[PDB]
This record gives C-alpha cells, sequence and structure tokens, in this order.
C-alpha cells in the first residue's frame, strides 16, 4: 500500500467514520480510522456507497437508541460467556458500532483486532451479499476453520471464521502471514476477493 | 444482522 492509497482510504473513512458527541479520546479514535484505511479501498468506497456508518462509541452499545433493543441479549457464539450485549465492546453486520479504546484483544473480547473483525461482517454483509454463507466459503471453512483457534466460535460460524480471517488479512504483515500459514486456502480466496 | 467479537 503505497503513501497515496492509505491517504485515499483515510478519505473515503471520512464519509463512513462517526465520531461520538461529547468526550472521547480523539488519538485513539484516529488510531482505529487508520488500522481500518489498511482494508482494500474496494470495500470501503462500496462501504461509503452503501451509506454504511462506522460509529464509534465512548460508552455502552446499548446506550444508543438503536441497539437499547439488545439489552440483557446473550449473543450468538457468547452463550456460556455470562455476558450480555450491554458488555459488547463491538457490533458488525448491518451497521457497525465500536467502543473506542477496546480494539485489541483482551479488551472484552477476543478477536485479534475489534474494528476490523466488525467491519468484516458489514463487508461480508452488505458488500459481499453473505458471501461467508456461499458453497464456495462453506468448503473452505470446512477445511480450514478450526485451524484459527477458538474453535467453538470460529469453527463452528463460517461467517465469524470470514470475519476474523478477514482481520489477520488486513491488520498487519505478522497477522496476514499468520493467515496464510493457518489457512492458505482462506487466504487465497480473500486475496482473490480483492481483485 | 448483528454480530459480536470473538468471546
Ligand atoms: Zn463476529
Amino acid at each position: 500500500m503505497d503513501s497515496t492509497t492509505i491517504q485515499q482510504n483515510k478519505d473515503t473513512l471520512s464519509q463512513i467514520v462517526v465520531f461520538p458527541t461529547g468526550n472521547y479520546d480523539k488519538n485513539e479514535a484516529n488510531a482505529m480510522v487508520n488500522r481500518l484505511a489498511n482494508i482494500d479501498g474496494k470495500y470501503l468506497n462500496a462501504l461509503k456507497q452503501n451509506n454504511l456508518k462506522i460509529k464509534l462509541l465512548s460508552g455502552k452499545l446499548t446506550d444508543e437508541k438503536e441497539y437499547a433493543y439488545l439489552k440483557g441479549v446473550v449473543p450468538k457464539g457468547w452463550e456460556g460467556t455470562g455476558k450480555t450485549w450491554d458488555d459488547v465492546p463491538g457490533l458488525g453486520g448491518s451497521t457497525v458500532a465500536l467502543r473506542i479504546g477496546f480494539s485489541n484483544k483482551g479488551k472484552g473480547h477476543d478477536a485479534i483486532n475489534l474494528e476490523l473483525h466488525a467491519t468484516a461482517h458489514a463487508i461480508d454483509h452488505i458488500v459481499l451479499n453473505d458471501i461467508s454463507k456461499s458453497a464456495q466459503f462453506k468448503q473452505i471453512f470446512a477445511k480450514e476453520g478450526r485451524s484459527l483457534g477458538n474453535v467453538n466460535f470460529l469453527g463452528v460460524y463460517p461467517e465469524e471464521f470470514f470475519a476474523e480471517s478477514f482481520a489477520y488479512y488486513y491488520l498487519n504483515q505478522d497477522t496476514n502471514s499468520k493467515l496464510k500459514s493457518a489457512c492458505p486456502q482462506t487466504y487465497s480466496f480473500l486475496q482473490n476477493l480483492a481483485k | 444482522e448483528v454480530n459480536a467479537p470473538v468471546p
């Protein structure tokens, strides 16, 4: 990724990312946008065209009017954790909402990166028309979906294997190399998807 | 559709 392309992607994200009202960590919000700018510009442009907003939050997701209906609800795959959506720091799918400061593994989740995982879900659902549930990806998932850990979540839900693999592919060179070694068919699939 | 991160 050259200088102009990273800048172009940040420009696209300037039309996608929504910052919270009130006090928030501006530096960390900027760092999250910079990580999202590593995503292939084709996907970011499609998110913008679809008026998908990436909402950065300074408080709980369920304190937003549009997610209040999830109070007390246990997310898919979170059975037995003792947590509900009130405790979950990010959400992706038909919308994206993310708590600032909770990017890294261990900040209330075990994803390699919160914002890439959530945005991957939006790309899957909105841009790629649920490609993670296509026969092609289900076949890859059947072979490689238990090779990235967290097998009772990533190994059981193809959309979660897709989202986490996408996050590995786009976070940094180290995670990208790890994905290629663990899940070569998934890596090739993502490489071809971006063409 | 809503999806949480890895638990
Ligand atoms: Zn997820």
